[PDB]
């Protein structure tokens, strides 16, 4: 007769939801700023937009 | 003291039978209170 015996859902739903939170902590980007070029741009230029930027 | 005679004859003529040793829960309530204990 112990705790234990009605514990074991409640736990197992605990240590579930905290690996999801200790997996998606180091997994998601931590990047903003997506920016995205145009399709005539001249690679010897469009990286002076990325230094300026 | 003692009458012996109580009203609560009306159960052993048929509703229940003298000599049959009853259990006194019914099974799906012995289940019940087991599987409430998890």
């Amino acid at each position: 007769n112990t705790p234990l015996q009605a514990i074991g859902v409640p736990v197992a739903l605990y240590d579930a939801l905290m690996a999801r939170a200790i997996d998606s902590a180091d997994g998601t980007p931590n990047s903003k700023w997506l920016v995205t070029a145009s399709r005539d741009l001249d690679d010897g230029q469009a990286k002076e937009v990325k230094e300026g930027i | 003291p003692a009458p012996s005679a109580n009203p609560a004859k009306i159960f052993i003529r048929r509703f229940f039978s003298a000599g049959v040793a009853k259990n006194v829960v019914s099974y799906s309530n012995v289940m019940a209170a087991q599987r409430a204990m998890e």
